[PDB]
């Protein structure tokens, strides 16, 4: 529990958590502190790290001032960020389609050294956007994510391959910054060494050491103990410094005017000068640990070097050469060996901030440009910053990375954790990683190194899978981004209570231990052969004195969506990542029911998330309104939370807020205080349990196809209420005003009922496609372009949003007013749409029936939901088998009868866990929960019915009665309760159909699309399918008269709608026109016959 | 091999190579085309020459590609041989410019020539 209001849920776990579950959007959060350098932030830093905390902005800044000019006179300099309270909040912003923002101000000092003044002014820098308490932002009114970004490390990464004509081994060598170019090395197929300056023309790799300063006595004592090196000396042409320094410039820059001074500038004006090149912190990190350097120093230096651009040939020598071992003429010995790709320790996380911080760095360099090209044409003395600054640029850079990117993303809102796990994901896609020449089948799979970092199973089913995937749940980000994970310090055998946050780096030197490993007095294990990971994720049996760390708890590896799946265990990976993905896409229902069984992770993950509102004081509450709740305080100060009430979310569904308070109820902080969409007193209820029969059905339910009661109909159980909006814009034409008004063109009077005096419908009222919505008048005098109801839409007008130009709140270019009508639909489930449970089983609905014909209990009581047996077996999902037995022994309840003692299945039971109440609610964490023992036993118990009659026996089965003939099925069949979750996969919204309409006036077919109202592909192999049949009329028919023949399909309309013989192309048509070409180039072309 | 021997520009990882003093300082110049590894097995003698351009002496062949690295071994005794014999080959060896280096046989316990 640990939570104020928290509903009881009894939980069957075994091991207890030394660390609670981290915050669960503290990855979106902790980032954009830094980036602004808040002072939690600030304080979080100075206890464990540095006693000069810098944030993300100061860097920038840092990394900017000062800028000086060519002449070194005069200088500006930034400093000093600084943030003012915000214009709006988050619901203003959404009501006014505004942009959440604060003000950022800057001090700005301008020195000259000539006269040794200063000009310091607090300059204006623009409103910068802010990341809302949930984990997101707010832009023109939408909710948006800033995704993570999965990225290579800068460093240098050693690469061996295959050649694919001579199938040789080779090797390589790789050096990538944050910033600048790229430094290569191979050694050839040919045992040449040689080196790719800027990825260009691959010249050998003496003429750097030389260009850099190396005579070959030195060449030759560093190396030497090689010899296909000195085979490379002996071949260079351009010996001699200066010769060297002219090949680079010219391979560089090819045949332009070189220079000597020139050329010492470039060869150190693109590596060693720290504004042309540089490897933050990370990479500066990595380079010295991998090679050898600078071990326990003040890394401040973040820069490429001479010794570094040698160390790493000589690591690639040496590892062409099968030697393990090196050590730098100085530093400290070091592996030789290949770095892996996929690994962690060298893939790291580009948080928003980062991205955010990159994208001012642009903005700001490019209002650098402007201040010296405006710094030196304006009288010196009279130049003060706000004539050298124009922040035009810097916003752009801002409004171009929310506005229009990849990482920034329409927030994916289904359901609370539809957008809790957008937040807390890793996308391998953007610019910065692998885009389109890299998504192979080698970095789309799982790497040991994903254990307690990323989740193995979550990972979206369409094109994105291994791109795409989750964040754990106890996992956080180190400040150089690489992800952290916790484990337990085991010191001698015996199991400390202290925490260590490692990554894979680190990882992979230790035994990583089991959390499920037995512990008997105060830590030390039971066994002798503990089990554990190892480098390679190599599992192995070990003795338990071999091991160094342990795992805090089971359901470390998966993420929220994963740790939301009983029995788990016992379901099989594809169906898994099946239920995941569709709890995902689950939509909201009227009326929201939270799992009997269910986890111990569907609390937090709807506090962590913010749909529902929590207490921010203690404190009594003194008024409860649907839309308002206000609270007093204990310091005395009211509060006061409005809530959403049937608001659209970016996908549809519904967003209605409700409160579970009573006026005079002493809540605490932290308590909740209204559920959400998809939430019953706290904690996530995606689905409704239902009464279940696994069983087969007179072929209704064949093919992973499922029956349902009109009870889940007529008591509206699984209905959803969807939301849909539509805009129209009174914009500028030239040739008058664009007007909304209800005057219309001449039409019934009829459809101009349910307007109201400026043309816009009437609240309340209800539509079907073609009824209009607002009237529109575009001039010519006069036409009709109204908006109206699209095809195969309907529901009843919620509000309206309109937006004026004579408030000149805020318009496009060239608009005068916009409106937003919302209408709103109750949707029942019906005859194909889908349906499923947290197990990997969905499936469509074929067959909807009265209760009557419903295979009854002999107390009476119809099942609500038929699914097939076939499906279980071959699918490999029985933890839905587990679920209807648990649901079974928690709708009925339980009381052991220990009077004769505990029974030997109970051995293990936690008390409080020996009897429970009807319509109890429990808890069976993924890898610690209900085992089959504490469940076998468990369903004998089952508190009778009203009568005393017991309606299901120890093996889960009861006995049923076919409602249509009246005998009860000759075998016992498996009853219970499952919880089942409604799809956004409706038919409402699949279910196209055309006969006529638009074309694409471009290759003249038909559009494809269903809001396009187009038509089907008929294809290739189609076409083959229907030559095998032997079936021509067909085919020329589909491939004239449907999608090309402009003057055929107008008269085969004529000639239907007439009644008469649907005609026959007399000679072929798309012949004519190539006849034509072929005539006309003189080839004499006769039609025969 | 089929991959190799169709190939001229091809680098080797190891080069044996036995009755060495028969080989040309272009032959060797072409063998240290093949191996830039410089990785070699030499196997000869220099009083058993039969070509005359040859080598006559290593460090000729060898210092001008691998000067001062190159090791050498020479083996010392001889046993597989009488020493009647090679008595009889060191004096016919005994003559245009000798210089003679015999290696001291043993172990010879039958009839004489």
């Amino acid at each position: 529990n640990s939570v104020p209001g928290a509903p009881n849920r009894v939980s069957f776990a075994k091991l207890r958590e030394p660390l609670e579950v981290p915050g669960l959007l503290d990855v979106q959060t902790d980032s954009f502190e830094w980036l602004v350098g808040s002072d939690r932030w600030r304080q979080a830093a100075i206890d464990r790290g540095e006693e000069n905390p810098v944030g993300g902005l100061e860097e920038v800044l840092a990394e900017l001032s000062p800028i000086e000019d060519f002449s070194g006179s005069m200088s500006l300099s930034f400093s000093d960020p600084r943030f003012d309270e915000v214009k709006a909040s988050v619901d203003e912003c959404k009501d006014k389609d505004m942009t959440y923002a604060a003000p950022l101000f800057v001090t700005a000092e301008f020195i000259n050294n000539n006269t040794g003044e200063i000009k310091s002014q607090t300059v204006f820098m623009g409103d910068f956007p802010m990341m809302t308490e949930k984990g997101t932002f707010i832009i023109n009114g939408t909710e948006r994510v800033v995704v993570s970004q999965l990225v290579r490390s800068p460093g240098v990464y050693f690469d061996e391959t295959i050649d694919k004509s001579t199938e040789k081994t080779l090797h390589s060598v790789k050096v990538i910054p944050g910033r600048g170019a790229w430094l290569e090395f191979d050694v050839d197929k040919r045992d040449t060494v040689g080196v790719r300056i800027d990825r260009k023309r691959r010249q050998p790799v003496t003429v750097l050491l030389k260009a850099l300063g190396w005579t070959n006595e030195q060449i030759v004592e560093r190396f030497g103990f090689s010899e296909i090196m000195m085979g490379t000396l002996e071949k260079d042409t351009t010996s001699g410094t200066d010769e060297a320094l002219l090949d680079i410039y010219r391979k560089l820059r090819p045949g332009e005017p070189p220079t000597k001074e020139s050329a010492q500038t470039l060869l150190e004006n693109l590596f060693f000068k720290e504004k042309r090149y540089d490897l933050a912190r990370v990479g500066r990190y990595k380079v010295n640990k991998k090679l050898g350097l600078n071990a326990g120093k003040p890394i401040t230096s973040s820069t490429l070097t001479e010794e570094d651009v040698v160390a790493t040939i000589e690591y690639l020598v040496r590892l062409h050469e099968g030697q393990t071992s090196m050590t730098v003429p100085g530093g400290v010995e070091v592996p030789v060996e290949v770095d892996d790709i996929d690994h962690f320790g060298n893939r790291r996380l580009r948080t928003v901030g980062e991205l955010i911080q990159n994208q001012i760095r642009v903005g700001l360099s490019r209002m650098e440009r402007v201040v010296r090209e405006r710094m030196t044409t304006q009288d010196v003395e009279a130049i003060t910053p706000q004539t050298l600054i124009n922040i035009r640029p810097v916003v752009a850079a801002i409004k171009e990375f929310f506005g229009t990117s990849q990482l920034s993303q329409f927030m994916d809102q289904n359901n609370p954790l539809s957008g809790l796990t957008h937040k807390r994901r890793l996308s391998a896609l953007g610019p910065g990683g692998l885009s389109r020449e890299r998504a192979g089948l080698e970095v789309r799979d799982v790497h040991p190194s994903h254990y307690g970092r990323m989740c193995p199973i979550e990972t979206p089913e369409g094109p994105n899978i291994g791109l795409i995937g989750s964040l754990s749940v106890y996992a956080r980000v180190n400040p150089f981004g690489f992800i952290e994970t916790p484990y337990r310090k085991v010191e001698n055998g015996v199991v400390t209570d202290q925490i260590d946050y490692l990554t894979a780096d680190e990882e992979d030197r230790h035994v990583v231990a089991q959390a499920n490993s037995p512990t008997d007095e105060n830590g030390r294990f039971t066994e002798d052969r503990v089990m554990v990971r190892k480098k390679g994720g190599e599992v192995e049996f070990v003795s338990a004195d071999q091991v160094d760390y342990m795992d805090v708890s089971p359901r470390q590896m998966v993420s929220v969506a994963t740790a939301m799946i009983p029995f788990l265990e016992h379901d099989d990976a594809n169906r898994a990542l099946m239920g995941a993905n569709m709890q995902r896409q689950a939509v909201p229902l009227v009326r929201s029911e939270a799992p009997l069984v269910g986890t111990g992770m569907e609390l937090r993950a709807a506090i962590d998330a913010g749909d529902v509102v929590v207490a921010d004081k203690t404190g009594v509450i003194e008024e409860v309104s649907a839309d308002y709740i206000t609270v007093m305080a204990d310091d005395g100060t009211r509060q006061s939370y409005r809530l959403r009430k049937f608001a659209r979310s970016n996908h549809g569904t519904c967003a209605n807020q409700r409160p579970i308070v009573d006026a005079g109820q002493r809540v605490e902080a932290g308590q909740v205080i209204a559920d959400g969409p998809c939430t019953q007193n706290g904690e996530m209820a995606l689905g409704k349990n239902l009464l279940v029969a696994i069983m087969p059905w007179e072929g209704h339910n064949y093919e992973d196809a499922i029956i349902l009661s009109n009870r889940l109909v007529e008591e509206d159980v699984l209905t959803s209420i969807h939301i849909e909006e539509h805009e129209i814009d009174a914009r500028d034409t030239k040739l008058g005003a664009e007007e909304i008004t209800r005057d219309i063109p001449n039409v019934s009077d009829e459809v101009l009922a349910d307007l109201d005096e400026r043309g816009i419908v009437r609240i309340g009222a209800e539509v079907r496609d073609g009824d209009i919505l607002v009237g529109k008048v575009t001039p010519k005098e006069v036409r009709d372009t109204s908006l109206k109801v699209p095809h195969g839409e309907s529901g009843k007008v919620i509000g309206i949003r309109v937006f004026s130009r004579e408030d000149d709140d805020e318009l496009p270019a060239g608009v005068n007013e916009l409106v937003r009508v919302y209408v709103a639909q109750k949707r029942k489930i019906s005859d194909g749409d889908k349906l499923a449970g947290r197990h990997g089983n969905k499936g469509v609905i074929g067959k909807i029936l009265p209760v009557e014909d419903m295979p009854f209990l002999p107390d009476g009581t119809p099942v609500d939901i038929i699914l097939n047996t076939h499906g279980v077996p071959r699918r490999m999902n029985i933890g839905q088998i587990l679920e209807t037995h648990l649901g079974w022994v928690a709708k009925a309840g339980w009381n052991i009868d220990v009077a004769a003692g505990v029974p030997d299945w109970a051995s293990k039971l936690p008390e409080e866990l020996y009897s429970a109440p009807a319509d109890s609610t429990v808890a069976t964490p993924v890898f610690d929960g209900a085992q089959e023992g504490e469940l076998a036993g468990l369903l004998g118990s089952t508190l009778p019915n009203r009568d005393g009659e017991v309606m299901v026996d120890a093996d889960g089965k009861s006995t049923l009665f076919d409602g249509r003939s009246g005998e009860p099925f000759p075998y016992p069949v498996t009853v219970g309760y499952m919880y089942i979750l409604k799809l956004h996969h409706l038919v409402d919204d699949k279910i196209h159909a055309r006969s006529t309409g638009p074309y694409s006036m471009i290759t003249q077919q038909p559009l494809g699309g269903k809001a396009q109202f187009g038509g089907q592909r008929f294809g290739e192999m189609e076409c083959w399918a229907m030559q095998a049949y032997g079936a021509a009329y067909t085919l020329q028919e589909l491939l004239t008269i449907k999608s090309d023949d402009t003057v055929g399909r107008v008269k085969v309309y004529e000639a239907i709608v007439k009644g008469e013989n649907i005609p026959e192309p007399g000679i072929p048509e798309s012949f004519k026109v190539l006849l034509k070409e072929l005539q006309s180039l003189c080839l004499n072309v006769e039609v025969l016959s | 091999s089929e991959r190799a021997a169709a190939d001229r520009e091809w680098t080797y990882g190891h080069v044996v190579v036995d009755e060495a003093q028969e080989l040309s300082e272009m032959d060797w110049r072409l063998l240290m085309r093949r191996c830039p590894r410089r990785s070699f097995t030499i196997v000869g003698d220099l009083a058993q020459r039969r070509s005359p351009a040859g080598a006559r002496s290593w460090g000729a062949m060898l210092d001008s590609y691998v000067p001062g690295r190159w090791v050498y071994k020479s083996l010392s005794v001889n046993y597989r041989t009488p020493a009647e014999i090679m008595a009889v080959a060191a004096a016919v060896l005994a003559e245009f410019a000798p210089d003679a280096t015999p290696p001291d046989s043993v172990r010879a316990c039958g009839v004489a020539p």
